[PDB]
């Protein structure tokens, strides 16, 4: 199983859970502020300052 | 009040199991509405009945307000 | 509560209302001075010319 | 230049809790202004009126802004 | 030779104080608010402390500096309307708590439950004296009114009202005590807690139906902790959902209005979390006997131990009981609700009904009806 | 009749839903523990099994099934009469203090 | 005595996870420019807060430069004028409180750094105040230079019709119409109470997101760990 | 006027047609529920605070 193999591979010692936690931060917070922004900015689409600067 | 004399039990048996061989949801939708109806229904008659006179309380008092403001024709 | 007073709570509140209103002396005398209480120290003698 | 807010006013006039706090407006009219000394204000029917408009007003406008 | 956990001395009073502390096994969801309430003080601390980093106690700049905070200040902002919130949400937990002691008779805990009325009283001094800080027309006005409030008491009256002040009436050095006091008091508060949570330590808990849970006690580590996690996230939920969505809605507008003494705001309310109080100090005509009845109905919980008269110590088996107790929590949000009003004939004779009922509950139906149950259970 | 009032208050309680009986619910003040320590072994043992069993129940917000609830002509002042007895030597040393 | 409250305008930024309209934003600061800063006033904000909002950096170093501001002691002790900088608050049009009194019958116009913020009702009131002069109705006099406004306390402003079509032309060109004059600066004065809405509005966003996924995660744990309690099963075997 | 406590002090010396105005004044009439001479101990010399009631 996929599940088992990342356990018995990544999880099983506390430290290289430590590891792992620290890498998924790392790419989670660009991930999450990139997806978070983009809805953000779509919902509000021409309401932003940064979609009006190429006006003035 | 640690472990040790807390109290006296005898002839009681705790059989128990795993964390890692459990469903942390077992029959979460199936058994766990008709018990969260039940505990509604025993505590409904209890809790409701205030909270709905304090609501015509409310009511009352917020239209009594605009009347007593309202205009007398004199 | 109705559980005390009788015979033996009596005599007791007897015994210790002189050492209870010497302590109340205690406590007025105290309050008195500490806030220099004019009311009462424009009558005892040498401390009316305190004020 | 036309105002949609004239416009709107005009259209949403029409309502008919605006009809009934309209009259009512001047039925408080002609009985302050015929009553030479007294003190009653037509402000209170006015008010009625101004919200019966206004929440309607509200509905509409912002579409034509 | 042995773990540290229970063998170093800050860490065995950590282990059997948090870790290792049998606690019982069916503490419902209600019991978690004493740990929200502790974590809201932190929160309260916390951020208290980085507003007091750019707030001036100065009435020619308190106002001005707290408007820097919140629009110069690199997320300022977060923190002014994060610590406004979590005073309100401070006041909620407690409320919740009090009830909760109340309810599943908690009260026979006595040293606690006194310890935790002495920390409600400070608690309710410092959102007083902080309402003041930023100054408005709201903190001003409801400053003055509150400390009028003391002319009530006999003889003394005036010169501890302008002993207060610090002058003829609130101003620049009233400020500056009331900043000062406002500092001072958390960690007071802190160390009360502290004491409640040792009080508490040497009984146990109360569980929801009552009876000693000697026999089902559970580690806390494993279970309670993750359990207050899950209750912190919640209120964490709700916190930021006040600060993010709604900043101000439980805040009068007139706030954000330098304070004018020469104009009185057509509204004078408390926080939303004192109008309980400040609705009976409307009910009662003379002034000392308003002032009394405010300090009597948040000391009635004093009384409560002795007012217990059921054989029963919990509410859970109790439906009459349960049913006056509702009440009571009805008759509090109406009571709440009046203050928020002004005083006109709607609202005068329903506050005055409301402190009638919820003095009357407290004081006289809970017993009988507890007598009441006592005889139909046979015993 | 004042049984028919009786037996409703014992239903709305709600103890006996639990599997539990009069005496187990009684608040354990100064007089309850005396009257528990004097209880004999096997209705102790009930008794603290009984109660172990209303926290476990309550842990989970659930009840005994129908059947198995106390009913009130079957409940059981086992408690009483230990009580009844420590409270009339409580009364007699305080008539003796005073 | 009665007031008429204000009613819920559909603004742009009602919405749970709206954002001000900058473009208004822009034309309402423009508005504040040649309309209400001439009796009116607005301290707590300064020109630098309006880069990266509505106006661009040369844009605002303009709009500073425009206007003259008092500095401080000369080579002598004078008063020397100076053409405004970015770090300017905006300039007061009376110099002390008292003479904004002087100047209009006696009410002071109030500053509106935080006028959406401190009047009850918000944008909705600031709006309809502006768009609801209307003549007085019959039988209620009003004194010499005072003006008649249903959404004002006592209905007694002792406001000059601030708003009317075709008082100031809009730089991008949109019509002058008193109604979108007054949605403009409604929507700019806003902004000047709240300059974070936008960015408030984000970090919700986030934090809706965050507390969707954490959540259910949290209460997993906590079921987990409590499966060991809530799947006991007790026994009682008495001899 | 002077300027104490942060606001004006309006003092009149309410010559003699002021005063028997203000005994000519009704009290009902008044909004609130004071007499001239129960105010202001002195006919000839009204001493009253600066700023206005009702902002
Ligand atoms: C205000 C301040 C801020 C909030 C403070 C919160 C403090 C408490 C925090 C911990 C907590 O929630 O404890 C209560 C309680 C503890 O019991 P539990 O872990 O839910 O287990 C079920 C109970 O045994 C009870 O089980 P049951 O007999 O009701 O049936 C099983 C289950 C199934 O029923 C449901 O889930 C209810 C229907 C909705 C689905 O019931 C529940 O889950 C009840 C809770 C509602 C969900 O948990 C909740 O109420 C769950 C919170 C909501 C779920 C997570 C977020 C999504
Ligand atoms: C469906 C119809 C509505 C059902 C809920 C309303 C109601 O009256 O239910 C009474 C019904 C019967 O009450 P009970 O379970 O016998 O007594 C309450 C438990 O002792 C103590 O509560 P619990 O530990 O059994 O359940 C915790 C419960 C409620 O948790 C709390 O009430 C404490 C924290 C939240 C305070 C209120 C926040 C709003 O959690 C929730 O309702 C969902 C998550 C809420 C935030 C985390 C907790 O209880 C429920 O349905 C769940 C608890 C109350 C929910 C409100
Ligand atoms: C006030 C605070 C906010 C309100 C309260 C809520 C706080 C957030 C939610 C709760 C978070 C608890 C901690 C996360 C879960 C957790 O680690 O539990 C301990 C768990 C409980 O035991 P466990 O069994 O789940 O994990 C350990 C066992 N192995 C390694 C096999 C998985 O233990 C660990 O996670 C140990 C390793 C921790 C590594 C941490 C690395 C951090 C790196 C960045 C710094
Ligand atoms: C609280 C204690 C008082 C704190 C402020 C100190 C001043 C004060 O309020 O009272 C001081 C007062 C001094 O004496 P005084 O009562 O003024 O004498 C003339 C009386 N016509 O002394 C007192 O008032 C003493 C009695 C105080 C307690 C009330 C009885
Ligand atoms: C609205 C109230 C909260 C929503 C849930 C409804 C509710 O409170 O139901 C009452 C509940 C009933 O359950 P239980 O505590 O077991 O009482 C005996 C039941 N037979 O009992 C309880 O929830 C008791 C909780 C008491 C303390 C919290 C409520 C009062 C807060 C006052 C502020
Ligand atoms: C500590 C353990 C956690 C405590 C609770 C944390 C806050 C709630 C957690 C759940 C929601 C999280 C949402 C979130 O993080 O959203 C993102 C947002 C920041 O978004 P943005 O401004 O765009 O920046 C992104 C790039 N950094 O994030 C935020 O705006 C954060 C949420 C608002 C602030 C809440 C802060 C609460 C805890 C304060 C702890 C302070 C500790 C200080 C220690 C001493 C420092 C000297
Ligand atoms: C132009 C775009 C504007 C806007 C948005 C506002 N004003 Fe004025 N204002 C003036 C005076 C003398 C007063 C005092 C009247 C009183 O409050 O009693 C005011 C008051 C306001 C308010 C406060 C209303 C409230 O609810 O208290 C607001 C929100 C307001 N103004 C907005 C005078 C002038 C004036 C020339 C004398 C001009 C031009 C403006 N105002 C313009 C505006
Ligand atoms: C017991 C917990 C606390 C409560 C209930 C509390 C309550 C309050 C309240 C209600 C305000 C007014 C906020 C506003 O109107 O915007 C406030 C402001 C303030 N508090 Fe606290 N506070 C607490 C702890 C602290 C602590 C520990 C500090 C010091 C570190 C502190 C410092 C301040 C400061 C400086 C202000 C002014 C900032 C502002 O304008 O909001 N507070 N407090
Ligand atoms: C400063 C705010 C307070 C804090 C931080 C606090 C802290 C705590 C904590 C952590 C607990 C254990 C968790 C729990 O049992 O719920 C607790 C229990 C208790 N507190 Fe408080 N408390 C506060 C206010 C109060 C108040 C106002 C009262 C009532 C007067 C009170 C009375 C009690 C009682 C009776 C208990 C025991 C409840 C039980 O275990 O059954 N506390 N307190």
């Amino acid at each position: 199983t996929l599940t088992a193999r990342l356990y018995s591979l990544l999880f099983r010692r506390t430290s290289t859970f430590a590891l792992t936690i620290a890498v998924g931060a790392l790419f989670f917070e660009r991930a999450f502020d990139q997806g978070a922004d983009a809805i953000y900015e779509h919902i509000n689409q021409g309401k932003l300052w940064k979609h009006i600067k190429h006006k003035y | 009040r640690e472990f040790g004399h807390l109290t006296r039990m005898r002839h009681v048996i705790t059989y128990s199991l795993s964390p890692f061989e459990q469903r942390a949801f077992p029959h979460y939708f199936t058994k766990g509405i008709p018990n969260v109806l039940r505990r509604t229904r025993a505590c409904i008659l209890r809790v409701a009945p205030p909270f709905v006179v304090f609501y015509l309380v409310y009511t009352w008092g917020t239209q009594e307000f605009e009347k007593s403001k309202r205009k007398n024709p004199a | 509560l109705s559980r005390f007073l009788g015979p033996r709570y009596r005599e007791l509140a007897r015994n210790w209302i002189p050492t209870a209103s010497m302590w109340g002396a205690v406590g007025a005398v105290g309050l008195v001075w500490a806030t220099d209480w004019r009311l009462i120290l424009d009558w005892v003698p040498y401390i009316n010319g305190k004020f | 230049l036309v105002d949609p807010l004239t416009t709107v006013r005009e259209q949403c006039e029409q309502i008919e809790k605006c009809i009934k706090a309209r009259e009512r407006l001047e039925l408080c009219d002609q009985r302050v202004s015929s009553r030479s000394q007294t003190e009653e204000d037509c402000t209170e029917e006015l008010f009625d009126f101004l919200h019966a408009r206004d929440h309607c007003v509200a509905h509409k406008l912002f579409n034509s802004l | 030779m042995t773990n540290i956990r229970k063998s170093h001395p800050l860490m065995k009073i950590i282990n059997n104080a948090f870790i290792d502390l049998p606690a019982p096994s069916n503490i419902s969801s209600w019991w978690n608010f004493g740990s929200l309430l502790g974590i809201c003080l932190i929160l309260q601390i916390l951020t208290g402390l980085f507003l007091a980093m750019h707030y001036t106690s100065d009435t020619t700049t308190a106002f001005s500096s707290v408007t820097h905070i919140c629009r110069d200040v690199n997320y300022g902002w977060v923190i002014r309307y994060l610590h406004a919130n979590g005073a309100s949400m401070f006041f909620i937990c407690l409320f919740i708590h009090v009830g909760r002691g109340l309810y599943y008779g908690s009260y026979m805990f006595l040293e606690t439950w006194n310890i935790g009325v002495v920390l409600l009283f400070t608690v309710m001094a410092t959102a007083f004296m902080g309402y003041v800080l930023p100054w408005g027309q709201m903190s001003f006005w409801g400053a003055t009114v509150i400390t009028n409030l003391l002319s009530a008491i006999p003889y003394i009256g005036t010169d501890l009202v302008e002993w207060i002040w610090g002058g003829f009436s609130v101003d620049k050095a009233t400020l500056t005590r009331f900043f000062a006091f406002h500092f001072i008091l958390p960690f007071i508060i802190t160390a009360l807690a502290a004491v409640h949570l040792l009080f508490l330590h040497e009984t146990g808990s109360n569980n929801p139906t009552g009876i000693s849970s000697d026999m089902d006690k559970i580690p806390f580590h494993p279970y309670y902790t993750i359990k207050d996690i899950l209750g912190a996230l919640f209120m964490m939920l709700i916190l930021l959902i006040l600060v993010l969505f709604s900043p101000d809605l439980l805040g009068d507008p007139d706030n954000y209005t330098p304070a004018n003494p020469l104009n009185t705001p057509p509204h004078i309310k408390p926080e939303w979390y004192f109008l309980f109080a400040y609705a009976i100090l409307r009910s009662i005509p003379n002034k000392l006997g308003g002032v009394l009845a405010l300090v009597a109905s948040i000391l009635i919980l004093i009384l409560m131990p002795m007012l217990h008269t059921s054989k029963q110590r919990s509410m859970m088996f109790r439906p009459l009981s349960q049913c006056l107790f509702w009440m009571l929590v009805a008759d509090l949000i109406t009571l709440t609700w009046i203050g928020g009003q002004p005083v006109e004939h709607p609202f005068i004779i329903i506050g005055q009904l409301a402190s009638i009922l919820y003095f009357l509950i407290i004081l006289v139906l809970m017993p009988i009806t507890s007598i009441i149950e006592n005889n139909l259970l046979k015993w | 009749w004042l049984e028919g009032i009786r037996k409703w208050y014992y239903n709305a309680a709600g103890f006996n839903k639990l599997g539990l009986m009069r005496d187990d619910t009684i608040y354990e003040d100064d007089d309850v523990k005396e009257a528990i320590r004097r209880l004999p072994e096997n209705l102790y043992n009930d008794r603290v099994f009984r109660i172990k069993r209303a926290l476990d129940l309550t842990m989970r917000q659930q009840i005994l099934p129908k059947e198995q609830w106390t009913k009130y002509e079957e409940d059981k002042f086992y408690l009483e009469p230990y009580l009844k007895e420590v409270i009339r030597e409580r009364k007699e040393r305080e008539e003796w203090a005073k | 005595d009665l007031e008429l409250h204000a009613p819920s305008y559909p603004w742009s930024h009602r919405g749970l996870l709206s954002s001000l309209d900058h473009t208004s934003i822009r034309r309402g600061f423009q508005v504040y420019k040649q309309v209400c800063s001439s009796c009116h006033s607005m301290d707590y904000v300064a020109y630098r807060h309006l880069v990266g909002v509505c106006y661009t950096e040369e844009e605002a170093k303009a709009l500073a430069e425009e206007v003259e501001v008092q500095d401080g002691p000369n080579e002598d002790g004078e008063m020397f004028m100076r053409p405004g900088k970015l770090s300017d608050y905006f300039p007061k049009p009376y110099p002390n409180p008292e003479a904004a009194r002087a100047a209009n019958n006696g009410a002071l116009p109030p500053d509106l750094s935080y006028i959406v913020r401190a009047r009850h009702g918000g944008e909705d009131y600031v709006f309809s105040l502006l768009t609801g002069y209307c003549e007085p109705p019959t039988g209620v006099s009003l004194r010499e230079g005072l003006y008649f406004n249903p959404y004002f306390p006592g209905q007694a402003i002792a406001m000059a019709p601030p708003i009317y079509n075709e008082v100031l032309e809009f730089d991008d060109g949109t019509p002058a119409t008193m109604s979108q004059v007054a949605k403009d600066v409604c929507t700019f004065l806003r902004w000047a109470s709240e300059p974070e809405h936008d960015h408030r509005k984000r970090m919700g966003l986030k934090m809706l997101m965050m507390m969707g996924l954490l959540l259910p995660l949290v209460y997993a744990m906590k079921r987990h760990k409590w499966s060991v309690l809530k799947s006991r099963k007790l026994a009682y075997r008495p001899p | 006027a002077f300027k104490w406590r942060g606001k004006p002090l309006f003092v009149r010396h309410r010559t003699k047609k002021e005063i028997d105005q203000e005994a000519a004044v009704e009290v009902s009439q008044l909004r609130d529920p004071q007499h001239d001479l129960e105010r202001v101990k002195k006919p000839e010399w009204v001493i009253l605070i600066g700023v206005c009631t009702h902002l």
